[PDB]
RNA sequence: GACUCAACACGGGGAAACUCACUAGUUUAAGACAAGAGUAGGAUUGACAGAUUAAUAGCUCUUUCUUGAUUUCUUGGAUGGUGAUGCAUGGCCGUUUUUAGUUCGUGAAUAUGAUUUGUCUGGUUAAUUCCGAUAACGAACGAGAUCUUAACCUGCUAAUUAGCGGCGAGUACACGUACUUGCUAGCUUCUUAGAGGAACAUUGUGUGUCUAACACAAGGAAGUUUAAGGCAACAACAGGUCUGUGAUGUCCUUAGAUGAACUAGGCUGCACGCGUGCUACACUGAUAUAUAUAACGAGUAAAAUAUGCUUGCAUACUUUUCCUCCGCCGAAAGGCGUAGGUAAUCUUUAUCAAUAUAUAUCGUGAUGGGGAUAGAUUAUUGCAAUUAUUAAUCUUGAACGAGGAAUGCCUAGUAAGCAUGAUUCAUCAGAUUGUGCUGACUACGUCCCUGCCCUUUGUACACA
């Protein structure tokens, strides 16, 4: 713990967010950067906002916004990218696909 | 065993019909049933302005949300009344069962 | 250090906002609605309020 | 343990927000309403639309995602207590929301306004509808905005009957050069249950019966 | 409303001066008298967290523990 | 921003910070993605001490440790904006207009046409509401009907978190009355709330074409559709709003930002002009004591109270945060300790107010009328009260003696007088929006002024 600047996402935070998104299928993000943490996830809310923003620009999620929330959904390329990134066997599927 | 049935709802038809059905259904079993108690009706009021902007004559509108409540007592078992209560009620009425032994 | 968002904001107009717009003006606080007046006049029917007289 | 007033307000707000979310998600599927049955055991949502097939998805894949999103937004504490069901509208020629969405979808493809309006008129009227009205407002061709009205049959405006026997919706379409508003009004074929629910007819009629002979 | 008036040039940002292979100045080893630490080691940080040899004190860059020279 | 009605206690606009859009400064990246560069022999991140800064922003400098590919530099490309445009638009609202208006089929005027008639001389109504006359005969929206609240019911259905009554034990009086208290036949007057009923101009008398209707009397809870509201046709305005909006087109701007924040200031500054109001000019009063008497309401992720340690940490989310009875302290404001209540159950309402009523003092005197402007001390909200947040005590004691030319609202439980609950709200109502209490005078009309409408008429007007 050397106390870097706020919004300097470590590798572990990104790994946790990717794991959650792959296991679960979807994610709700709550656009507000002043919240300390996510309901299901012990990470600064700004980090989740930044990562999910980055995924949408590359066409790995689809999102659409109702008043005060984000509602992201994963593509098929999202699944493939997350297998390649996280090194999971070619059998695992997200929970929505069952 | 001094069981009390309590009903609340926004709709007058709905809760009146549910009360009638419960009252008639419990009387097919020959049970001492206390007639429904209609508590005072309570109204929620908001008085807001029209006109998103601020010009023109100043007009208002008055909004109302009123709540009804019924109340039924009877001597029976817990399982009997909890079966009789639940027959997939019109889900706009709330039903809750309490034991008033004291 | 950082001086970002460090002013105390526990009370006052700067603390709460609209549940829908995020605006900070003419908020309904009665019964904890927490919607400004315009959105409420748009949504009052489905919320449960009626016009009788 | 909050009081009754706050409980009812909470139900109203939750209803409104869920409805708006679902109307945004299922735009291209003829979305028409939502019904919620909140038991403390489980809560069940019942969606109403025209195209149930493409709402459901491939072996129900889309509806599972909808359930997961609705749960993570509104029932965060638990894990599996919410499920959804899709139903199809019986008579889509009298659902104003469906007709307004259809007109929007038509107008987004560049088709002419007048043909679309006469088409929707002819479609509504053949379902037995007693009257209908369609209005389109904005920059139609020129740079100065205009309104166009299209009517058929019989329609009421004032009183309490006009709120029972008429069905209304509004939608907007973003064209390249502005926004257009769409406004549909359908009078139902003498079909309206009452506040003391029973099939009514009309507060304006005094038929006199014929003596038996 | 008006365009600014700039009479004073910009405040400059902070760059970090660079030293090539500074670690080879921290340990040096002879043939006799093997490896000898040239800076000193911390107290509550995992071993190898060295601290600055300042003009009058020693400073740990990771926990900011200051020990005054005297 | 808005400038006749239809701007000027309006933008729910009562701004100490925030809000905030304005003034003076200082930080931040929370600059997607793509391409090139740079680089593990280190891209970049953070910071003690001294200086330096309003500042405990390592902001920057000296000094020299930490960090590990998250970032950094270049060109594109997105994103945000209470920035411009309501004369580019959506939606919503105001106004014409709460008036009584608007259209269609067939026939006729045609024997060119724009277009007429139907939709009217007259009587009648709140009403193109009806009767009736008739080159027209029939239809539709608007009006009416419908909906909500109020007024009647000793008849129906009900008894809790409502009452009354029944049975005992007392405390005092008169030979039953008032109050306290333990318990619990029956009933629905009082309280609550569901279903029904009741008025139709009924009956009598008059006016009218004896049609459509109007007036008076009797009965009746009620006889101006019984009272008040909500809804609101066809057609319009360059009416207002992009400063309500992840409604939006175009134009600007985008690292020395017009993005997002942090510190201080301003929106409240005062020779003057205008609109809405509060308090008064006294005796039908002021002050002081005492008696009696309402209705609609509201109410429960953070900081805060307690061991080991040198103003900080780890700890129960075990108490507390909203209305607050009661007890004690204090002239008062208020403070301390402890109940009940997520509420027909407690605060608190067989009563939470003030006009009223009774008795005394003052005595026509800018006076014991009036209470502006100033001095001093004390409390509470808040991180912070100075340009004085609000409240408490003593002191000071201005204009004003009924208001010129002008001009507003109003017909019955109404005007006026009198207080109160909610909205905003950490703290602040002389403002809105509801509620009740005391309760008049004058008319029962007209077309004179003002406005709106219809017919005939003139027109060189049609942005009228
Ligand atoms: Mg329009
Ligand atoms: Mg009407
Ligand atoms: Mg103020
Ligand atoms: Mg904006
Ligand atoms: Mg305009
Ligand atoms: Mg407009
Ligand atoms: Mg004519
Ligand atoms: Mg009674
Ligand atoms: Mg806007
Ligand atoms: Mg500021
Ligand atoms: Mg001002
Ligand atoms: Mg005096
Ligand atoms: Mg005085
Ligand atoms: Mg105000
Ligand atoms: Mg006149
Ligand atoms: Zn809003």
């Amino acid at each position: 713990l050397p106390h870097h600047k706020y919004s300097y996402i470590p590798k572990q935070n990104k790994k946790l967010i990717y794991e959650y998104l792959f296991k679960e299928g979807v994610i709700v993000v709550e656009k507000d950067a002043k919240i300390p943490r996510h309901p299901h996830l012990n990470v600064p809310n700004l980090h989740i906002m930044m990562t999910l923003k980055s995924l949408k620009s590359r066409n790995y999620v689809e999102e659409k916004y109702n008043w005060k929330h984000q509602y992201f959904i994963l593509n098929n390329e999202g699944i493939e990218y997350l297998r390649e990134f996280l090194h999971l066997p070619p059998s695992i599927f997200p929970a929505t696909l069952s | 065993r001094r069981i009390r049935i309590a009903l609340t709802s926004k709709n007058l038809r709905a809760i009146e019909k549910v009360c009638s059905d419960i009252m008639k259904g419990a009387k097919e079993k020959n049970l001492n049933v206390s007639g429904p108690v209609r508590l005072p009706v309570k109204t929620l009021r908001i008085t807001t302005r029209k006109s998103p902007c601020g010009e023109g004559t100043n007009t208002w509108d008055r909004f109302e949300l009123r709540i009804y409540k019924r109340l039924i007592d009877l001597y029976s078992q817990c399982e009997v009344v909890t079966q009789m209560t639940s027959i997939n009620i019109d889900p706009v009425v709330e039903v809750e069962v309490i034991i008033t032994d004291s | 250090g950082c001086i970002l968002n460090v002013h105390p904001k526990k009370y006052g107009q700067g603390s709460r906002q609209c549940r829908v717009c995020s605006n900070k003006h003419a908020i309904i606080r009665k019964y904890n609605i927490n919607i400004c007046r315009q959105c409420f006049r748009e949504r009052a029917d489905i919320i449960g309020f009626k016009k009788y007289r | 343990p909050i009081s009754k007033k706050r409980k009812f307000i909470n139900d109203g707000v939750f209803q409104a927000e869920l409805n708006e979310f679902l109307a945004r998600i299922l735009a291209e599927d003829g979305y028409s309403g939502v019904e919620v049955r909140v038991t403390p055991i489980r809560t069940e949502v019942i969606i109403r639309a025209t195209r149930t097939r493409e709402v459901l998805g491939d072996k129900g894949r889309r509806i599972r995602e909808l359930t997961s999103l609705v749960q993570k937004r509104f029932f965060n504490k638990s894990t599996n207590s919410v499920e959804l069901f899709a139903e199809r509208v019986e008579h889509r020629g009298l659902c104003a929301m469906a007709q307004a969405e259809s007109l929007r979808y038509k107008l987004l493809k560049g088709l002419a306004v007048r043909r679309a309006c006469y088409g929707v008129l002819r479609h509504i009227m053949e379902s037995g509808a007693k009257g209908c009205e369609v209005i389109v407002s904005g920059k139609l061709r020129a740079q100065r905005a205009k309104s166009m009205k299209f009517r058929d049959g019989y329609l009421i405006s004032t009183g309490e009957p006009s709120k029972r026997f008429v069905n209304t919706a509004t939608r907007s379409a973003q064209l390249k050069q502005g926004v257009l508003g769409i406004k549909v009004k359908i009078m139902l074929p003498t079909a309206i249950d009452t506040r003391t629910g029973l099939t009514s007819i009309l507060p304006d009629n005094i038929s006199v019966l014929e003596p038996k002979t | 409303k008006k365009k600014k008036v700039y009479k004073k040039p910009k405040k400059e940002k902070h760059k970090k001066k660079k030293v090539k292979l500074a670690v080879l100045k921290f340990y040096k080893v002879g043939d006799d008298g093997k490896v000898f630490r040239l800076k000193r080691q911390c107290d509550n940080c995992a071993p190898g967290t060295l601290m600055a040899s300042h003009f009058d004190r020693d400073y740990c860059g990771r926990c900011h523990l200051t020990i005054m020279k005297k």
